[PDB]
């Protein structure tokens, strides 16, 4: 759990004493972690004699070292019940030509069936018995990670179809604000086919609220380094 | 650091030319001798 | 036991990361020990105000310097009641049969039953009256370990395979996690057939959860090093 | 009474591999302890278990010089017997032999003739083993004889070793987590043999599963204590 004072905005400056100006703070992750951070506001927004702040916050993600995937993740369907089947082959283009060690992380398993991988790049899916929903696994294409997702019907007219999880992405509604302390709360969620040494930034928006209802915003940044061993 | 038993023949073309010599001191190798160094150039994750 | 204080994953770092660190914690394993192991996630999960940790820990077993075995292992099969009789000789194939000497450890003899080695390669192995299931015991051709199972049905069609007990494992069931101290405890089992100066790695996904239900994965390694006499 | 500590295992006298040092005299039966207490009680359970098991071998040996003998007499009858064909004397050297009474027999009386000879006579009403300890010309070994309750027979039981560990005379103290066990020494032992001695030892946790933990002694038969 990650925890971070705001910058009171009074004319105070800050991020000076050594070399390399890296104002939006930085924080350290891992290819597979889910973390939790809170950022406490009570330094600007107690000054401002109101309501403390407000459930509009909001986020964007922009890397800026992406370290393009020499992989490409996949997409599958299937119904209830039957039993579903899939190649890992096509989805590895190759420039200099090697062998394929394919390898399914049993850490990055299925969560409602089991995955068999056959003797070349062949694989085969159960789905558990009275389930339906979504379902994905991550491959190791010789190290190259990704990801296959497979849909699974009710066996009854079709499903829509995923976003194909980012490296790094925050939960859709696990935030929280806690307007008697001035903090906020929310998650921070690694992919598994993060590639170490990568860099991101995360751009926060957070708005407080006066005493007859108006607005006070704030920005940050946060540049999240997914490196390994955390 | 001198190797007293090699009596090389000796020519104008040395070998690893001064780009090669940087390449292979940087990276690692004991290029004759100098650099006596132990092809390291890295660490559990950080290189340096 | 073995007793390891998790990273917090919150800003500075700990345990000699001074000048980096070997970036796996160490176990020191003696082939045939089975010795406990403690995580304490209290320094990270208690911040994570919430309901601690849950019974979903995940573990992998992955070998960075194995030296593969010379004697090959072997299985046999008989029925209740009735003796076994077997080989010892084509387990070992080798560039020349100097003096093979084939030896019984009694430290890690049968279980249900009893052995008379033969003179040459051959034993003869009389399980116990009134008993049915999986016996192994590990024979050392020449100095090289390994291990013959025999496992008895009860004369009614057969057991179906013993999974050939790896040289280090981790048991099935025999972990625990303590919500309210947020410790895990999971047992390490590793087999006399490790050889001394092999290298694995395990690595252990452990998940909590917050108050509402939602999940909080971390990971962390462990090289496990086989050194005879320790 | 021997006292050693095992090591909890957390990779915290390695000598020459791992195992530890103990001193021993020929005839000697002493008793040792081990407090499994560092390694077991972090471990909250039952203690330990009583299946320990233990293994000799020698790192050093000095093979024999003299050999051992067997015998079957009957109750009450007088047996008779040699000591002649038993040193193989290589180079010619008297055969001059000695029966120690510090290791004579158990309920009998030999008679030591003038040429390697003696009469047995077992105790009246016994039957049963009795052994004695003959020293030819400094080199010592054993003569067992098997007195037999005129119905049949005996069986014949296995010629001591040097270094042993009794069948049935260990103990655990899960209270205290405590092993006791004997350290039995033949008077046959040479000095200067270095024997080792493996145990393994299996704790217990509050559920009925196992915990195994190994370690050695290396046993120096060392003349003059």
């Amino acid at each position: 759990m990650y925890f971070f004072s705001v910058d009171p905005r009074n004319g105070a400056s800050k991020s000076g004493d050594v070399c390399g100006s890296c104002c939006c703070e930085s924080i350290s992750a891992r290819p597979g972690e889910v973390n939790g951070v809170m950022v406490s506001y009570a330094a600007w927004s107690a000054p401002l004699r109101g309501h403390g702040l407000t459930n509009k916050t909001t986020f964007e993600i922009d890397g800026v070292s992406v370290t393009p995937p020499k992989v490409s993740n996949a997409f599958g369907r299937t119904k209830v019940g039957v039993v579903f089947e899939g190649t890992l082959s096509d989805l590895f283009p190759n420039p200099e030509g090697e062998q394929v060690e394919y390898e399914i992380s049993e850490l990055n398993g299925p969560s409602n069936g089991v995955v068999e991988l056959g003797a070349n790049g062949a694989f085969t899916y159960t789905p558990g018995a009275l389930f339906t929903g979504v379902d994905r696994f991550w491959f190791s294409i010789n190290g190259n990670i990704g990801e296959y997702v497979i849909s699974v019907d009710p066996t009854t007219s079709e499903l829509p179809q995923p976003p194909f999880t980012t490296p790094v992405y925050v939960p859709a509604a696990r935030r929280s604000v806690d307007p008697r302390t001035h903090v906020l709360k929310f998650v921070l969620g690694v992919s598994p086919a993060a590639i170490p040494g990568d860099v991101y930034r995360l751009t926060v928006r957070q708005v407080a609220i006066d005493c007859d209802g108006n607005e006070f915003v704030h920005i940050s940044c946060y540049d999240i380094s997914i490196g390994s061993c955390g | 650091g001198l190797l007293s038993c090699i009596n090389m023949p000796e020519s104008c073309t040395p070998g690893w030319t001064f780009g090669e010599v940087t390449q292979l001191q940087a990276n690692g190798f004991v290029v004759s001798i100098y650099n006596d160094v132990t092809n390291y150039l890295r660490d559990e994750k950080n290189r340096p």
